[PDB]
RNA sequence: GUUAAUGUAGCUUAAUCAAAGCAAGGCACUGAAAAUGCCUAGAUGAGCCUCAGCUCCAUAAACACCA
RNA sequence: CGAUGUUGGAUCAGGACACCCAAAUGGUGCAACCGCUAUUAAAGGUUCGUUUGUUCAACGAUUAAAGUCCUACGUGAUCUGAG
RNA sequence: ACCAUAGUAGGCCUAAAAGCAGCCAUCAAUUGAGAAAGCGUUAAAGCUCAACAAAUUCACCAACAUAAUCCCAAAAACUAAU
């Protein structure tokens, strides 16, 4: 029978040169992701589709963004493989009241907060 | 899938081999005994005491007492013996 | 000119009586009654049981997995058996005499009626299983020579191995695998799923490791 | 359908054949030859 | 249950043999 | 094409996106009178405000996750102290010696 | 005569209610065992001391020794 | 299955080559004549009768030979109808 | 490529068994050549192998016919391609 799949926690487990490789830094996690959905949910099984569902992926290519907490890294692993995913970077800090009309988000992952100044 | 035991296995300390060889006991009560003592200890998968309230389990007892009476061991088993 | 070499020489070998092949049986002394399912899966993967030596230095090894049945039992005995010095080798079965009962119905049946009747009997034999272990105060090349007849007239693919053979093609094997370039093995994908591709697998492939394919076996796959 | 086990090698479904394909053994590949080497 | 790590902790026979 | 060279000089993959080229304003009239505001880049400013707003609230209810758990702790380490302190003072087996 | 240890009942408890559990025995019961019932013997190695300390004796493990 | 009419002949044959004949060769337990094998070659050939509805098959007489097959067991809006 | 002489037809069974139907020993001369690894003989004789000397590129395994209307895109080993 083809089922569902368990994923050994081996897995998960990064060596050392992961962290220079995709540029994480080695001791603080990274508080958000940025999730986007790279292939289609037809042909795969029911359950992924939910998982998509329920993560707010059902469009491609477009940004959606997610805590880091554990609850959500199991759904993110389950549809791992239709998915993209980049940590949200944030170079002028989180925005504030005044800031939300201007805010945008670059490709490479970064959150800008003052967009197009005079 | 299998999972690894965590400690001892009741059992598994006799040996299999050679089952002639080992002593059982023929009495319904020794047996009766012994699984009475081995429900007393305190073993790692979820059992009746943990459940159904031993009442804090172990407790550290702060103790206001009076001093026990201090007696002689040696002297007192004399005594008794010769009694 | 050639400087000589010191000659491989064998004190220590003791020669069993009886040094050729036993006559096994057509069908055992007493025949399954109750007609048994096809496990296929007694060929499929690789061999547990039978997989190491242990008096003789030389054997045929079982490159593929498949069935053995009498013919093939007699062809073996009867070439191994005037093939060999009956002084100087002994020869061993590593393989037990054909219990599976095989079921045929007569040509020209319809489909369904019920099961067959048992036509004959066969031995399974998973790859990586040796079949027949010859010791004796030989050198590897002559067994090697008759004994590349009898693996080559089995069903499945096989070698004539010995022991220094065999843990050669061993060491190379796992050597192979600690060397490999590239980053992608089936073994790092399957356990993962990654691009879902569990989808196309089958469980026993997370064992299998893309190195056993039904009964066939390569061993040119990491 | 056939059985999971079978006589005649049973071609694979496409994805597991790219699957194979990609996964093949790399030799290493010295950056100098050892015998052109000294 | 097999998944557990308490499995077999009932298992006997092989204690007694009675064949 | 050439997606791949806009991504490595942070660009969107696509140059519809973002840019200067679809975000300014295509027209004005002749006097210099800005013209009314686009459906696009108003929808645009819409949803990337909702993007934002929500990283905001994610951000915040994490950062308060985390100093509810380390207060639960505090709470935890005083009540240990909380039972000694109000504990009675043991006697019975050290007045002898 | 030298080193590492000891001397709880046959094996293992306890030494602040207390020398504890199990083996082991007898008789009864059925052909033997076994179970069961009614019963049986038991120890802190020996001499002083302080309220663990000093020796002795003996075993044991070695070495030396002796024949 | 609101029909893809079925055996053997007749007529006309299209094709394969796994060659029966004709051609060129290798091996022979090939002296010669015969043969037995194997390779290459498909342009052209591959009989007439007695009995069977017959295909096969037996038999008579010959042939350089009387090939093995495929074509809706070729071919009934061309024939036959013995089965 | 090169080369091959000695006890000796080694002892037996057999019509004959001379290295070479079979059984048992497997010693020994010469720098060097097995009581002989293949062919051969009725038994031989006779050809070779391993042996000296002579020299020295490298040398383990691997190869597998075919159908019926007419083959079936055309073609092409480098000007920079995640
Ligand atoms: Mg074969
Ligand atoms: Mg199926
Ligand atoms: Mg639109
Ligand atoms: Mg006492
Ligand atoms: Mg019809
Ligand atoms: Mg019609
Ligand atoms: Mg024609
Ligand atoms: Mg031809
Ligand atoms: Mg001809
Ligand atoms: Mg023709
Ligand atoms: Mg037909
Ligand atoms: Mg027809
Ligand atoms: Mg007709
Ligand atoms: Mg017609
Ligand atoms: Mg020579
Ligand atoms: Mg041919
Ligand atoms: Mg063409």
């Amino acid at each position: 029978k083809f089922t569902r799949s368990r994923i050994p926690d081996k897995v998960f487990q990064p060596s050392p040169e992961d962290h220079e490789k995709y540029g994480g830094d080695p001791q603080y996690p990274h508080k958000l992701h940025i999730v986007t959905r790279i292939k289609s949910t037809k042909r795969r099984p029911y359950w992924e589709k939910d998982i998509i569902k329920m993560l707010g992926l059902e469009k491609a290519h477009t940004p959606q963004v997610h805590k880091n907490i554990p609850s959500v890294n199991a759904k993110l692993k389950v549809v791992k493989h239709l998915i993209r995913i980049k940590p949200l970077k944030l170079p002028q800090g989180l925005p504030t009241e005044e800031d939300m009309a201007n805010t945008c988000l670059k490709s490479n992952g970064e959150l800008v907060v003052r967009w197009l100044l005079n | 899938r299998r999972a690894a035991p965590l400690g001892p296995m009741p059992n598994e300390d006799i040996d299999v081999s050679d089952l002639e060889r080992l002593k059982k006991y023929r009495s319904f009560d020794r047996y009766r005994r012994r699984a009475e003592q081995e429900a007393r200890k305190p073993h790692w998968w979820r059992t009746y005491r943990e459940h159904f309230g031993e009442e804090s389990g172990p407790k550290d007892r702060v103790d206001i007492g009076l001093p026990p009476p201090k007696v002689s061991r040696t002297q007192q088993l004399l005594e008794r013996k010769q009694a | 000119f050639k400087t000589l070499l010191p000659v491989p020489t064998f004190e220590d070998v003791a020669i069993p009586e009886k040094p050729k092949l036993r006559f096994v049986e057509r069908v055992p002394l007493v025949p399954k009654v109750r007609r048994e399912r096809k496990n296929l899966s007694d060929i499929r993967g690789p061999s547990t049981e039978a997989t190491e030596f242990t008096e003789g230095r030389f054997a045929i090894l079982a490159l593929g997995g498949g069935y053995l049945h009498w013919g093939h039992f007699e062809m073996m005995r009867l070439t191994i058996n005037r093939s060999m010095d009956p002084k100087n080798m002994f020869a061993l079965w590593r393989v037990p005499a054909p219990f599976k009962p095989i079921t045929r119905k007569g040509m020209g049946q319809r489909m369904g009626g019920g099961k067959g009747a048992i036509d004959h009997y066969v031995t399974p034999v998973k790859a990586g299983r040796l079949i027949v272990e010859m010791g004796g105060r030989c050198e590897f090349k002559e067994v090697q020579g008759f004994l590349d007849l009898v693996a080559h007239k089995l069903p499945f693919p096989a070698k004539a191995v010995s022991r220094e053979t065999l843990e050669k093609m061993r060491k190379d094997q796992e050597e192979r695998e600690r060397n490999n370039q590239n980053p992608w093995t089936f073994e790092r994908i399957a356990t993962a799923n990654m691009l879902g591709i569990r989808k196309v697998l089958s469980p026993y492939d997370l064992t299998h490791k893309g190195r056993y394919w039904g009964k066939f076996y390569t061993p040119e796959r990491v | 359908g056939s059985k999971a086990v079978t006589r005649h090698r049973r071609v694979m479904h496409f994805e597991r054949q790219k699957l194979m394909a990609v996964t093949e053994y790399i030799p290493p590949k010295p950056t100098i030859n050892p015998r052109c080497l000294p | 249950y097999r998944s557990k790590p308490t499995h077999g902790i009932g298992r006997y026979k092989h204690l007694v043999k009675a064949q | 094409a050439g997606s791949q060279w806009r991504l490595q000089q942070g660009f969107a993959a696509n140059p519809s996106g973002y840019g200067p080229l679809t975000e300014l304003p295509d027209w004005s009239y002749a006097d210099g009178r800005p013209a009314p505001p686009m459906k696009g880049q108003l929808r645009r400013k819409a949803q990337r405000e909702k993007f934002a707003r929500r990283v905001v609230l994610l951000s915040q209810e994490m950062d308060a996750g985390l100093q509810a758990w380390q207060l639960r702790q505090q709470e935890k380490l005083q009540e240990e102290e909380g039972k000694q302190k109000n504990a009675l003072k043991s006697k019975g087996a050290l007045l002898q010696n």
